Parts: structure tokens; sequence; C-alpha cells
């Protein structure tokens, strides 16, 4: 699986959330921004990197990033339809 | 307001001010543009430089320095002169259009900062003979300007008879001259299809 | 109606008819994206009928340039030619109606085609053209140069017009019957008729006083007079060999009755299987629907244009005139393949916009086959010719395919003209001959047929998984051109329609180039040349029948057709004709290369040279506001498309146009 | 009968109640600050520099060709 | 072994193109083409005449041409850069020329930049402005030196961004 961080510089505008096209995202509570909330990254296993959340990110350089991890391929990361690894 | 010069145009607005001006004559709005005090400077210089011109093109015709081989037709003389010689004329020009504007030679640096109090064409060269009055002054300042209008026609005149007449310029009509037809002969568009 | 709204304010704001360029020129992809979608009409600021209003007024415009150049056209030919020698003698002299200045030694593309005449050869076949419509006279052809030039004026002021008489209430151009009604009786049956009539009253005895070798003013200013019972195609015109033009009249008047015919019993609803159609009648009353049913129905014309204008002769001449027939059918058969590609394209943005068929809801099996079909297809056809190839290296001739050896005969190429035993000539000529097919044929068919297919293939997928696929589902939401989805799910590149197409142009661009290459190697050997002598001609061709024997291997290909034959243009530079054939030659060349740097790189590397490069500008003080960016990943791949086809397209232009020139003269 | 079309190219469309005998212009208006500003654009800026560059050196290739000169 | 040979003119693998047999061959075999492309039309046709221009200007091209140095082997005129200004067939004429006319372009190009410093006036030119500094930008040699040595042509690395981030922050 791909793994998807989140830094502090975030705002908390809520776009990378939904731009998710696999709801890997959700906002949380916070006090580090004037938004009070900064977007968490809980179900990553579900993240297939089409990094769409980070071309929805606003800050300068982005406030979440997207390693891909193709040595660590999973099913949900590769979008299998026709076959299945479960 | 119609110019005086064009009744059936708009008055330029940006010209006044200036000697020779009587009659306000910018059609294509080239003082609207441009800085006016840069476009008569250049207009003094190409008066002062052709006036000289046609002095010197009529003189060298007939009489040269020793040495100095002639050249009938004026405009091979550039060609025929002394090469030396023309490099020194060069370099005196050289030498006193840099004095004269002190640096400040370009259409953005003249007339900009200090040097923009100066008048137009003012090079302070032969100023003691300015009349003290003002009509004398701005008389003599619309003289110059005719002068030199006159003379840049007049050089552009002389060039283009040497160039149809292939020869000097003083003989108007050499002998058989039938006509300037002949002397374009470069092969144009409409002129090679028909 | 209202036209004190038409200034021209909105001149200098470049990108009003885009919102998406209201923040204008922040980058040079701005820019990019102003040119991307001048055209755009459908993403463009305004209503419904604010693009029915482009659209018209476009095409008119369009019409207006075409006029244009056909003007330029006829003022070339009067002015500009060798005409008249053409017309009096046309085997001596080859057509020119067109002249190079002499400027930095320019004049030696200029190359003789008369005694008083010296210029570039044209192969358009105009001048055979206007024989065919009986223009004799520089005063005929001045008169059809005003002509269009007044056409162009016209609709050009068409253009203006419409742009504001339609307003939103206009609705003319969604009468679908009564536009084709319209078009079908008036523009194509009384069209061909009135042509008929045309041929009939001018061309016909023009052309035969020309064919008896009349040529006086008073003749010039009865029907079938000469045309015996034979069949028409059957008997060519002796001194002209091509069909009889009183045929063609009669061809023309037949064709407008016919349409004039189905005009009428559509109009009086005779045709009664409405309901078959009426599926795609209510799905593809759409702007890119009818775009891309259009543009296939004119590919698939101008693919029949390009095997007719050659295989039956029509015009004067124009069957000796082997660089014309050539340049003809080369011509007609790209653009039947180019317009092809756009079907597919607009075929896809209109599933992209509208609802498509129901006969995408199966596309798994419909392109499953199709590319089994490919494999096989292309493993077959080509297989047999790395078979030839690794065999005859081995020294194996016997095990090959070809007609000595195994032959592959095809068996349902069969004959329809019924003509009689023997070839037509005209003047060391042979203006036709029959075709003999055998295994090269097959095998070169079977190459045409995969190809065709791996195109259709290509196009087909992009169409039918436009709107959502197994990868991606939001691929409506993603639209039509698009680079990707990202590097997730292993990696989205290129599943847009656009990139699609992308790929079926240079599939398009590779079955063309076979078609073009097997066409101009077998007319050159087996159909074009001369004759040496009830009598019996011995026929020596250009290529000397060379395809039959050495087309069956890639070698072949490459030796006697490539290698040998770019002899002409390879060895052009001398020459005053082909110079200019063999600098275009290595010019393509470089244009094709180059166009492999946008093909193979990616957006990052140059972004971050950019971006290095312009550290220095910087330094110095140079700091551009438009800040330079690299060409987006759609825009390269765009570049590197355009410039492989053109360098292609022109290293073949070259390569057939120099050796057909010299071969004939 | 005036009506808006709510069109920005035409924001307004008028119908007649009857035969009239009025003026309809059906030339564009335009103005020469507006050309003025076209030509200004960089794109006719720069054609036309790069138009009057290639004529200067073709016609000095005209007049003085093979560089004898040199 | 002398300083006399430094110069390009006495070096044993060029010749006097007025003296070398290559060039002369040359010249005469193109002379001998054009002639002959030239037999094949009417004698008093236009082309007839453009012909006999072309031929003009190949034989003014072959006495021009004969003062410069050109190889023994080819005979074709070479172009000398070593950096001698007085040889015929010089590179140092065009090259000072070009040098001077593309500071030019730079130089007007930069300061219009400078004057403007607005992506508008990039997009829709202030062609007054733009035609005054291609005007201005006459005087390009001693201006940039000025500015080089003032300090006005270049800003300290530290103004402007270096590139990216080659370590931890
Ligand atoms: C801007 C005006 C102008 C220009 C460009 C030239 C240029 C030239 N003049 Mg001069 N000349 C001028 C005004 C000018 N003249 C005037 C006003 C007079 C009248 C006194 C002369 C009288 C004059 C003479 C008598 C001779 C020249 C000659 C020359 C040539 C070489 C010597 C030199 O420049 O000094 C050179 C082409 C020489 C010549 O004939 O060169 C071929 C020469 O002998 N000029
Ligand atoms: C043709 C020969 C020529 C001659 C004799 C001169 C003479 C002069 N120039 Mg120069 N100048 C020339 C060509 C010439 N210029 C050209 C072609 C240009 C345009 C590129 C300039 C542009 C120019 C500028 C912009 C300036 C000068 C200045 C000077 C002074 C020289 C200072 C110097 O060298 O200090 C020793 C080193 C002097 C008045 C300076 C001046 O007059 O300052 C008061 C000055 O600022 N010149
Ligand atoms: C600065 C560049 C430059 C210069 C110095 C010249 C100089 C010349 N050109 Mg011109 N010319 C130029 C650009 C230039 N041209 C360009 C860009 C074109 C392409 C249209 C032409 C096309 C052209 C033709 C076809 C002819 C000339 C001719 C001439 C000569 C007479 C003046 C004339 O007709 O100008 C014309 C200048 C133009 C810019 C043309 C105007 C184009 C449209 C209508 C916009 C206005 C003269 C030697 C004529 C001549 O005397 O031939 C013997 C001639 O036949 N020129
Ligand atoms: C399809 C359209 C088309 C095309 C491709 C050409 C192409 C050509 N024409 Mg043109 N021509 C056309 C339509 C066309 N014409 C029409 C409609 C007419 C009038 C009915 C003419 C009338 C015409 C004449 C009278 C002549 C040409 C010539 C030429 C050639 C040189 C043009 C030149 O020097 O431009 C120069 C460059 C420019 C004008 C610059 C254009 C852009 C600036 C902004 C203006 C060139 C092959 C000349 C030729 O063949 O000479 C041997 C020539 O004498 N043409
Ligand atoms: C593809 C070609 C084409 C088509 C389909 C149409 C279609 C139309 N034109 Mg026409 N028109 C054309 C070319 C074309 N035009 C050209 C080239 C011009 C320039 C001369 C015009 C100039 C023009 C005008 C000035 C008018 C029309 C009008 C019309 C309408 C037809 C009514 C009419 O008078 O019919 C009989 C034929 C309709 C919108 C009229 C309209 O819309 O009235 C409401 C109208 O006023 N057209
Ligand atoms: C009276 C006869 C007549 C004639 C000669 C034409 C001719 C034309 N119409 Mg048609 N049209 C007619 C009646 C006619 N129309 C009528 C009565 C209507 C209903 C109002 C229309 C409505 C109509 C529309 C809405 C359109 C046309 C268009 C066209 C052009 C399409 C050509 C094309 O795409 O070729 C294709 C050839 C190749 C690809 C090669 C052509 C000039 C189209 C166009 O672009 O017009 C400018 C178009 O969009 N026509
Ligand atoms: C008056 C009757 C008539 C005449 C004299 C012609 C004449 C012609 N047609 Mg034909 N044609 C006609 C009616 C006619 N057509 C009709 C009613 C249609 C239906 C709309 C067509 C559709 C048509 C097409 C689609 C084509 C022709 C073509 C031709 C040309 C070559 C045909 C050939 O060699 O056939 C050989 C003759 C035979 C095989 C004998 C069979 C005759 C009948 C079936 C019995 C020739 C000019 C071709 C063309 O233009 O090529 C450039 C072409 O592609 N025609
Ligand atoms: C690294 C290569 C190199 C470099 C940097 C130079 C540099 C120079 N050479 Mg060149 N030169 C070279 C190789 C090189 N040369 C070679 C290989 C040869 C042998 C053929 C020569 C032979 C040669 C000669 C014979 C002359 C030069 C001259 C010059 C000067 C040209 C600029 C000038 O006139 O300045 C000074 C400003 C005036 C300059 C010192 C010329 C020179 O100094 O002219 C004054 C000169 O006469 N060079
Ligand atoms: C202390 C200090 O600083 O010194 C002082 C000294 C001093 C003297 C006091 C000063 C001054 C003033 C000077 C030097 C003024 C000079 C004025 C001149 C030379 C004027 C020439 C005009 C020529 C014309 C109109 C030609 C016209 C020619 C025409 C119309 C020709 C026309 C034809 O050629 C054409 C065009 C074709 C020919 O075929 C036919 C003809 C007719 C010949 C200063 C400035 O204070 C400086
Ligand atoms: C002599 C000679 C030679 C040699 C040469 C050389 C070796 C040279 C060198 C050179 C060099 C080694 C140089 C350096 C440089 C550096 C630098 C550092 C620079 C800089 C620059 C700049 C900064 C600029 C700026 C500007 C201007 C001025 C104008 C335009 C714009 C701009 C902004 C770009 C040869 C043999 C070749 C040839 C013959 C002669
Ligand atoms: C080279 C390259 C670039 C860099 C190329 C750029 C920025 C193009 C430069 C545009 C210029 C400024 C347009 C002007 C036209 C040419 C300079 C004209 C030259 C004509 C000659 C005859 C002189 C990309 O940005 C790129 C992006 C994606 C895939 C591939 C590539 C790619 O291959």
């Amino acid at each position: 699986s791909h793994a998807v961080k989140i830094y502090d510089t975030c705002i908390g505008c809520t776009l990378c959330v939904r731009a998710c096209p696999t709801d890997v995202l959700e906002m949380v509570p916070a006090t580090v921004n004037a938004a009070k909330q900064v977007a968490s990254s809980p179900r990553v296993e579900d993240c297939v990197g089409c990094k769409r959340c980070e071309t929805a990110c606003p800050t300068d350089f982005l406030s979440i990033r997207v390693y891909l991890q193709e040595n660590e391929e999973t099913q949900y990361s590769l979008g299998l339809d026709l076959a299945d690894w479960s | 307001s119609s110019s005086k010069s064009l009744p059936f145009l708009p008055k330029p607005q940006n010209l006044g001010g200036l000697a020779g001006g009587d009659a306000e004559f910018d059609p294509l709005g080239f003082s609207d543009t441009f800085d006016v005090k840069w476009l008569r400077e250049s207009e003094l210089k190409h008066g002062r430089v052709c006036m000289l011109a046609t002095v010197g093109f009529v003189a060298e015709q007939y009489i040269q320095f020793p040495g100095f081989t002639p050249a009938e037709d004026a405009l091979q003389a550039i060609y025929t002169a002394p090469p030396n010689i023309t490099a020194l004329l060069l370099f005196a020009c050289g030498y006193i259009e840099s004095s004269a504007y002190d640096g400040k030679l370009t259409m953005l640096d003249m007339f900009d900062g200090e040097g923009a109090k100066r008048a137009p064409g003012d090079l302070n060269f032969g100023k003691r003979f300015l009349p003290g009055d003002k009509a004398a002054a701005d008389d003599l300042a619309t003289k110059e300007l005719s002068n030199g209008r006159l003379a840049m026609l007049a050089f552009a005149g002389m060039v283009h008879h040497n160039l149809v007449v292939k020869g000097p310029l003083f003989p108007l009509f050499p002998e058989g001259w039938a006509g300037p037809q002949g002397s374009w002969d470069l092969d144009s568009t409409a002129g090679a299809l028909n | 109606a209202i036209f004190r709204y038409v200034n021209a304010t909105l001149w200098s704001k470049a990108g009003h008819f885009n919102k998406a360029l209201s923040k204008g020129a922040k980058t040079t992809t701005w820019i990019w994206n102003l040119h991307a979608s001048a055209h755009d009409f459908d993403i463009q600021q305004g209503s419904a009928g604010l693009i029915a209003r482009k659209v018209f007024s476009s095409g008119l415009a369009h019409l207006s340039l075409v006029f244009f150049w056909l003007g330029g056209m006829h003022f070339h030919g009067a002015y500009l030619s060798n005409y008249s020698a053409w017309l009096k003698d046309p085997k001596s002299v080859a057509p020119s109606s067109h002249i190079a200045y002499s400027l930095v030694g320019q004049d030696i593309l200029n190359s003789y085609t008369s005694q008083y005449f010296s210029g570039i050869t044209i192969t358009s076949g105009f001048f055979q053209l206007y024989r065919s419509e009986g223009i004799v006279t520089q005063s005929q052809l001045k008169y059809a140069c005003a002509a269009s030039l007044i056409a162009t004026l016209i609709c050009l002021s068409g253009s203006y017009l419409h742009m504001q008489l339609m307003s939103k209430f206009t609705s003319f151009y969604k009468k679908f019957q009564s536009l084709s009604q319209s078009h079908l009786i008036i523009m194509f049956g009384f069209g061909s008729v009135s042509f008929s009539a045309h041929q009939i009253h001018e061309a016909l005895p023009i052309n035969s006083l020309l064919d008896s070798g009349i040529w006086d003013p008073q003749l010039f200013s009865a029907i079938l007079l000469g045309t015996p019972s034979a069949i028409t195609g059957k008997l060519l015109n002796p001194s002209t060999g091509s069909i009889f033009l009183s045929q063609v009249a009669a061809h023309h008047l037949a064709v407008g009755i016919v349409f004039i015919t189905l005009g009428l019993i559509k109009w009086c609803n005779l045709f009664f299987s409405r309901n078959a159609i009426l599926s795609l009648r209510l799905a593809y009353m759409d702007y890119h629907a009818q775009l891309s049913i259009n543009l296939a129905v004119w590919a698939s014309l101008s693919m029949v244009a390009a095997h007719h204008l050659t295989e039956i002769p029509v015009y004067p001449y124009e069957s000796t005139d082997y660089p014309t027939v050539l340049c003809l059918f080369v011509h007609h058969a790209c653009l039947s393949g180019f317009f092809t590609v756009a079907s597919g394209a607009h075929a896809s943005i209109f599933v992209i916009r509208q609802l498509p068929t129901s006969e995408i809801r199966h596309r798994d099996p419909i392109i499953g086959h199709l590319i089994w079909v490919c494999i096989a297809l292309g493993l077959h056809s080509f297989g047999l010719y790395c078979h030839n190839d690794t065999l005859e290296a081995l020294g194996r001739p016997e095990d090959t395919f070809c007609d000595n050896s195994i032959q592959l005969k095809p068996i349902f190429a069969k004959q329809f003209l019924g003509l009689q035993p023997g070839i037509e000539v005209l003047d060391g000529k042979i203006v036709r001959m029959t075709q003999e097919l055998g295994t090269a044929d097959f095998m070169v068919h079977h190459i045409h047929a995969f190809t065709i297919h791996v195109t259709l293939l290509i196009l087909l997928k992009g169409v039918l998984y436009a709107r959502n696929s197994r990868l991606v589902s939001d691929k409506l939401e993603l639209g039509f051109a698009y680079p990707c989805d990202g590097p997730g799910r292993g990696g989205t590149c290129q599943i847009s329609p656009w990139d699609h197409l992308f790929l079926a142009v240079f599939w398009m661009y590779n079955c063309l180039s076979v078609v073009i290459f097997h066409y101009f190697w077998k007319m050159q050997s087996d159909v074009w040349g001369s004759y040496v002598h009830h009598s019996s001609l011995t026929c020596s061709h250009y290529s000397q029948g060379d395809f039959s024997v050495n087309s069956i291997t890639i070698n072949g290909w490459l030796r006697n057709l490539l290698w040998s034959e770019a002899s002409q243009v390879i060895q052009s530079y001398a020459l005053p004709s082909i110079c200019s054939y063999g600098f275009i030659f290595l010019a393509a060349h470089f244009v094709w290369a180059f166009s492999l740097m946008f093909l193979f790189s990616g957006r990052a590397y140059w972004q971050e040279l950019i971006e290095s490069i312009l550290w220095s500008h910087h330094k110095l003080k140079i700091v551009p506001h438009i800040q330079p960016r690299a060409l987006s990943i759609s825009q390269g791949r765009a570049v590197g498309l355009t410039h492989y086809v053109l360098g292609g397209i022109g290293c073949t232009w070259a390569f057939i146009i120099s050796r057909m020139l010299v071969l004939t003269t | 009968i005036v009506m808006k079309t709510n069109d920005w190219d035409q924001p307004e469309i008028q119908l007649s109640t009857g035969a009239s005998n009025q003026i309809n212009y059906i030339t564009p208006v335009v103005a020469s600050d507006d050309i003025k500003a076209w030509l200004s654009l960089n794109v006719n800026f720069f054609s036309i520099l790069a138009l009057l560059t290639v004529g200067g050196i073709i016609e000095i290739q005209r007049f003085f060709p093979d560089t004898l000169y040199w | 072994n002398t300083p006399e040979h430094w110069t390009i003119k006495a070096s044993k693998r060029l010749e006097l193109c007025k003296d070398n047999k290559a060039y002369k061959k040359k010249f005469k075999d193109e002379l001998y083409k054009t002639e002959k492309q030239q037999k094949k039309y009417a004698t008093g046709s236009a082309v007839y005449a453009r012909f006999n221009k072309k031929i003009a200007q190949i034989k003014n091209r072959q006495e021009a041409y004969g003062d410069r140095l050109c190889g023994k082997q080819d005979g074709n005129p070479r172009v000398v850069a070593t950096g001698e200004w007085n040889v015929r067939a010089s590179v140092m004429w065009p090259a000072s020329i070009f040098l001077y006319t593309a500071g030019w372009i730079g130089w007007a190009g930069r300061s219009y930049l400078i004057r403007t410093n607005d992506e508008t006036k990039e997009l829709n030119i202030d062609v007054p402005l733009a035609l005054t500094c291609m005007a201005s930008g006459f005087s390009w040699p001693v201006a940039a030196w000025q500015e080089i040595v003032n300090g006005e042509m270049a800003v300290p690395s530290s103004q402007i961004h270096p590139g990216g981030p080659y370590t931890q922050s």
C-alpha cells in the first residue's frame, strides 16, 4: 500500500478529502491552524495513489504527500476488478 | 480645433511651444506617441546634417582636397575618398555626439533628469549670436528649421537625381537624356506579371 | 439582426471566449490553452444559440477560405502556367502553374517544362480538370478565378451576417428532415443534373474538337456523336485514354435523377423501416455525432475517390500523367485516414457529452474480439513476411510463401468489369492494364486489413471506454482531454479518448504509409511503364515487375522500394528539377526525428530545466512576468504527434514525387 | 418590442409591430483605439517585427547576392 | 617555425582560389551546367534572360572569390577564424557586427521588461515604450558595462530562488 502523510502546514480546507476517490481521508479537530481541523489518512489501505489530494492541496508545497510503494502493492491499491486477492 | 496645415484633421496638442510649428502638422500623431523634445532634437540634427550635406554634395563635384581623388558622381565620393580620413570624420562626429549630450545619448537617457531643462536642439554652439529679443530669436529658430527641412528634401532630391541619371548632379539632363523609365529595372511582382 | 454589438474591443482581450482564461497571462500555459480552446465553441461563454451561431458562421468562413484557395489556383493556371502549351501537346509538356523566385540561387528550382516556360511541375491534375471542364482560354480561366473570388466574398459576408442574423430563437439548424431533404434533392440531385447539362452543352463539343485536333475560335464559341455501343469503361478514348465525357455526362444525369427519386420517395414516406433507425435518430442529434458521422462518410468517399481516380480513368490524359494520378491517390488516401481518425475523436466527444447508445453495454466482448482479430491478423499476415525473410536468408526459397513456392492464391479476388484481353496504350505509355493478383497481393492485402483493424481497435476502445472503465470509474467526470488520472492503480497514463486518438493517429499513419508503398510499388512494377512492339507488346515497367518477386520479403521492401527507388530523391541535389524535393526529404527526416523528443520525454524534466535557466535571467534582472512553463502533457503529445506525422508524410511525399518526376522526365 | 436575451453578444433584440422605415446598420462599430490595441497585442507586434526583419534579409540577399564584398 | 607562419595565409593546406585547379574546375562545371540548362529554352525567352543573369552572377562570384583561400584538394573558399582582421573571408567582422546586434536585441528587451514589470504589459505591448527601448538599445555596450560595474546588472543570488532543497530543514 501507499503512504499518505499529512503535515502541520495543513490549513483544513477539506479539498483533499473531497477529492478522495476511495475515501481515504477525513478531517479531524485540531488547534494548529485557524480552521481548527486537519485532514487525516486513516484508511490508507484503500489509497490507490492517484494523487488527486495532492492536486487539490493549496499550500505552497503540499501539506499532504502520497508516497508510492510499488513493492507493497495490494489489490485495493491496484484497483483490481476482474481478479480477487481476498 | 482643426489643424492649420490640414484643416480637415484635428489639431495636435502636444507639439505646442516649439518654433516652426506655425502650421501645426502632425497628421500621424508622432508628437502624441513620442516625446516632442526628442522629435525636435532629431529634426534639428537632420536639418543641420542635411544642409551641410547639400553644400558638400555640390562642392565635392568641383573642388577636392589636394590629392583626394575626385568623383563627379558625389555618391561615389564615399568609396573614392581616403578611408583613414573618412574614419577621421566618423571619429570627430562621434566625439561631438558623445560630448554634446554628456553620455545621455538614447531615447530614454536624453531629456531625463538633468538635461531635460535643456532646449530640444540647443547644444550651446554659436549662441553668442542669438538675438536678445524673443521675437528675433524665434524668427531665427524658424529660419533655421525651414532651411533645415528644405535641405533635407534637397539632399534627398540630389541623391535620387544622381541615382536616376547615373552621373554628376549639375547637368540636370545629361546628353541624350530620354527619361528615368529604365532606372528602376529590378523585377517586381506586377512588372513580371505584365 | 442587431449589429451594434460587433466591435473590435474584444479583439485585444485575447481569451474572452473562455472563462478559464479570465486571469490573463500568468504563464505560457495560458497562451497554449487559448490556442487549444479557441475553436471549442461548446465550452465557451454563451448559450446553445451562440454555439450554433459560431458553428454555422465558421463553416461559412471556411467555405470562403476554400473558395479563395480555388480562385488562387485558377489565377495561377491563367497567368502563371503553361496551360496553353500543355493543351496543344499534353504529352511533351508537363503541367506547371508554379514558378519560383531567383532570390538566393532559388531559380534552380524551376525546371524545363516547355520552350518558353520554366517552373515547378504541378501534380494536382488541375490542367486535366480544366480540359475536362472545357476551359481552353485564358479569358475562361480568368472568369473562373473571378467567380471564385466573388464566391469567397459572398461566403465571408454570409458568415459575418449570420453571426448576428441567427438569434437565440434560431432553430433552422435543428430541422434535420428539411436539411437532409434539401441537400438530397437540390444540392445533390439538381446539382448533378445541372452539371450534366453543363458537360453536354459546353465540355462535350470542346472536348470532341480537342480530340479531333480542331483549335478554331468559332468552333470553341449532337450528343453521343463518337461513342460506340461498347459499355462505358470497356472502351477508353483512343486519342485521350479516358472514359468518354458524354458517358460521364449521362452518368451525372442518371445520378441526379436517382437522387431526386430517392428524395421524392422519402418525401412520400415510401421508405418504411423508420423504427430500425429511430434509436440513432433520437441519440445522434448532436454536433459531435453529426461531425463524426460526416467525417467518416467523407473519409470513406475520399478513399473510394483515391482508388477510382486511378483505376477508372475519366480525366483527359490523367492516366498517362503518372505523377498526377499517384499524387491524387496518395493525397485522398491520407485525407481518408485523417478524417476517419477524426470521426473516432468526435464519436468519443459525443459519448462524453451525451448519452451513448446501448451497444456500449456489452463493450467488453466487442473490444475483446477485436483485440483477438487484430492479434491473429497481425500474427499471420506479418509472420508470413517474417517467415519468408528467415527462410530465404537460410537459403530455402522452396519453403517460403511465393508464387513459385508455397502460394496463397486470392481465390475471392474475382473480376467484375469483364474487359477484353490486352492493355490500353496511348503514345508510348500504358494508360490501363489489368492488375494480376498473387501471393504478394494476398499478403499485402491482409497487412492492410490488419492495420485497419488495429486502428479501428484503438478508436473503438477510446469511444466505448470513454465514460468509465474497470480502472477508473469517473472518466466522465475527468472529461475528454486529460493526461491521466494519476500514478495510481499501477498508472493511468493515456486513459482518455484524446490519448486514444493520439495513438490511433500513429496507427492510421502506419496503415496509410503501407498503403501508399503498396500502391506505388505495384503500379510501378505491374501497371505503369512503356511498351515495345494483331500486335503483341513487351511492356517495360518502371520498376521492372519486381513487386511479385521481391515484395514477399521485408528485405525486398527495404531494398527494391526504399533504397532502390530513393536514388532519385537522394541524388537530386545537382538536378534543377528535384533539388527542392531532396532538401525536403532531408528536412522531413529531421522533423520526424525531432518529434521523438516530445514523444519520449516528459513534462517535469523540461520544467526543471526551464527553472534552472530562469535562474540566470532573474540573476541578470530579466524577469518575464508571463512565467515560462513547460508544455502540458497533452500538448507535448500533440506536438510530438504532429511533428512525427508531418516528417513521415514529407519524406514519403518527396520520395515518391522525385521518383515519378525523374522517371517521367 | 425590446427583449432581453441574456446573450453577451446580443444582449437585446427588437421586433417590429409592423412595417417600419428605419436605419439598421449592418456595418460593425470599429474604433481606431480598438484597432491600435489589437495591433499592440504582443502577437501583432512581434509578427510585424519578424515580417519586417525577414523582408529586410530577403531584400539584402536580392541587392547584394553571394556576399562578394566579404 | 617562424612568427610569419602564424598567419593563415602561410599554410601548406590552403592556396589562393584564383590559382586553385580544383576551384577553377568546380566553377567551370557550374558554368557548363548553367549554360546547358539555358540552351534548352528559346533564345528570346524571359527564362533565357534569367539564365544570362545567373551566368553573370556565377562569373562575378568566381571573380570575387578568386582572392579567398581554399584547400588544394577540393578548392572551396574557406573562412578564417584565427582572429586576423585584415584577411579575406575573416570571421571577425561578421562576428563583431552580430555581437553588437544581438546585444542590442537583448538590451532592448531587458530594458522593456525592467520598465514595464507587469504581465499585462508583457501580453499587450506598450508599443511606444517598446519602440523607445529598441531605439535606446544602440548604446548597449557602454550602458551594460556601466551597469555591471555599478552593480545594477546582477542581483545577489540570495535575492532569487536557488532551486530545490537538497538537505533537511
Ligand atoms: C561661434 C560658433 O559656434 O560659430 C557659429 C558660426 C555661425 C556662422 C554664426 C553659425 C551659423 C550658421 C551656419 C553655419 C549656417 C549654415 C547654413 C547652411 C549651410 C545652409 C544651407 C542650406 C541649403 C539649402 C537650403 C539647400 C537647398 C538645395 C536645393 C533646394 C536644391 C535643389 C536641387 O538640388 C535638387 C534637389 C536637384 C538638382 O538637380 C537641382 C537643384 C535645384 C540644384 C553658428 C551656428 O552660430 C555657429
Ligand atoms: C578572439 C577569437 C577567438 C576566441 C574567443 C574566446 C576564447 C572568447 C572568450 C569569451 C569568454 C570566455 C567570455 C566570457 C564571458 C563571461 C561572462 C560572465 C559574461 C556575461 C555576460 C552578461 C552578463 C551579459 C549581459 C547582457 C548583455 C551585455 C547584452 C545582452 C543582454 C544581457 C543581459 C544578456 C576565436 C578562436 C573563438 C575566434 C577568433 C577570434
Ligand atoms: C522539448 C519539450 C518541452 C520543452 C519545449 C518547449 C517549452 C517549447 C518551446 C516553445 C517555443 C518558445 C515556441 C516558439 C517556436 C520555436 C522557437 C520556433 C523555431 C523555428 C525555427 C525554424 C527557428 C516540453 O515542455 C515538453 C513537455 C511535455 C512533453 C515533451 C516536452 C518536450 O519534448
